[PDB]
């Protein structure tokens, strides 16, 4: 155990609100009545002091309480967490806003003992939060390598975790919304030269792909920053590629979600994800559509866009490598421009390359890449 | 051969994810650092941040049930 400081507090919420930021504060669920019910006074204090401050902050309660165990030696059941939970509610709406939310249980992901857990919480607790958090990372640090990153079997794992959970909150609290709560490739930290790199992009920009997909509705990224390889700001606040490539996603891609697919069907290696374009960016208009895909082949590949799409005028947002270190490179290339801050209060324009109209969309081996299709005219969109 | 054709499919959106999709977290060991101060203030790191707006800051983490608050402590 270690004690924290109202200034810690403070420092905290500003940064998050000058950033533009609605912060999520996990609580300590491993304070206990003698019992073994949830003391909640620990809380009760930092909740009026934020009170007092007139902070808008959202709570959560609990990390990986499938693991409190191994981690200490204390056994709480989901029954037990979810009445826990539903006292953090009681305490939430007793005070100044109270239209504020709550989150959790932030379990690992479908272990099939975690699965029991999340369950047995979503019966007692589902009734109070806002959302279902869960956690999923591909590989174990220690011990990824540089293969795994780029195989396609590793990526489509993620796939069952997701139908796994589903699977569990269907049973229980359904049209109750799913969170990716804190996610990433590898655990441990990350991988040391990998999990911070252009090759770590395969494995993000996927998981977003299948969750926009499958019904995921947010998507938390271990980490922004930090010690872990994993950040998207480096020890010396540079933005790693996962970085650019994070923000890229968001200008482009929107909020309403579709669907590509490849007529090939077989080999795992071309990936492929439609949605609207996010229309608050202001080169487009409503009916574009936002298609990104990443290409696992060790050559060159080019996609025809469908009829009766084939004949339209088409933005490409490529990303690839700046060498010498290529894959393991730390900087990358948007469209062949390097991508860098202008200065410290300053991101640079991310320019497109207006392709032909009726062109292919050419994607290279080990590369990913956004294309916006202008004019698309869509109605859902 | 290099030439890959795809489907689409345009005739209502599937799923509707939230304006803050992608979202991040500070792992809540990061408070167990001394320079927590200096990181969070630095203005550079908070320009990086602005451009992920809109989104949720998640602070947590196996740490989070090691915190205590003490009022008595700055
Ligand atoms: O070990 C990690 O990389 C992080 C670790 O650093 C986090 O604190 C913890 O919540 C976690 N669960 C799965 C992975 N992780």
């Amino acid at each position: 155990n270690s004690t924290y400081s109202r200034s810690s507090v403070d420092v905290l919420y500003t940064f998050a609100n000058c950033s533009g930021l609605d912060l999520i504060f996990g609580l300590n669920a491993l304070l206990r009545t003698a019992d073994l019910q949830w003391n909640s006074s620990n809380a009760q204090l930092l909740l009026d002091y934020c009170s007092s401050k007139g902070y808008n902050i959202s709570w959560e309660l609990g990390n990986e309480p499938n693991s409190f165990l191994k981690k200490a030696d204390i056994f709480i059941n989901g029954s037990q967490l979810g009445e826990d939970f539903i006292q953090l509610h009681k305490l939430l709406r007793k005070s100044t806003f109270k239209n504020a939310k709550l989150y959790g249980p932030d379990v690992g992901q479908p272990r099939r003992k975690t699965a029991k857990m999340l369950k047995s919480f979503l019966k007692a607790g589902g009734e109070v939060i806002d959302s279902v958090t869960w956690h999923h990372y591909y590989l174990n640090g220690r011990t990824a390598t540089r293969e795994d990153f780029l195989n396609p079997d590793v990526l489509d794992i993620f796939i069952s975790s997701v139908q796994k959970v589903f699977q569990v909150v269907e049973s229980t609290r359904p049209g109750k919304k799913v969170w990716l709560g804190e996610t990433s490739s590898a655990y441990g930290g990350g991988a040391p030269l990998l999990s911070d790199t252009f090759a770590a992009g395969f494995m993000w920009l996927d998981k977003l792909g299948l969750s926009a997909r499958m019904g995921i509705e947010v998507v938390m990224r271990q980490v922004f920053f930090g010690a872990g390889n994993y950040h998207l700001v480096d020890e010396n606040f540079d933005p790693l590629p996962d970085y650019w490539l994070s923000l890229l996603f968001k200008k482009l891609v929107g909020t309403k979600v579709l669907m590509a697919s490849v007529q090939g069907s077989k080999r795992r290696k071309l990936r492929v994800y439609l949605h609207c374009t996010n229309t608050d960016n202001p080169r487009y208009k409503e009916g574009d559509l936002t298609l990104y895909a990443i290409n696992l082949h060790n050559v060159t590949k080019y996609l025809r866009l469908p009829y009766p799409f084939s004949n339209k005028q088409v933005d490409k947002y490529l990303l690839r490598p700046l060498g010498p270190h290529g894959l393991l490179s730390k900087s990358v290339q948007l469209n062949g421009l390097t991508l860098k801050m202008v200065d410290d209060q300053t991101l640079p324009p991310l320019m497109e390359k207006p392709l032909r109209p009726g062109s292919s969309l050419g994607l290279p081996a080990f590369s990913y890449s956004f294309f916006v299709i202008r004019n698309a005219k869509v109605a859902a969109c | 051969q290099d030439v890959v054709d795809l489907d689409f499919f345009t005739q209502e959106p599937l799923h509707l994810v939230s304006p803050s999709f992608l979202s991040v977290t500070i792992d809540a060991n990061l408070a167990t650092d001394p320079r927590f101060l200096i990181l969070l203030g630095s203005p550079k790191l908070r320009t990086l941040a602005r451009g992920l707006s809109p989104a949720y800051l998640r602070f947590g983490g196996t740490k989070t049930d090691f915190l205590i608050f003490d009022p008595k402590k700055e």
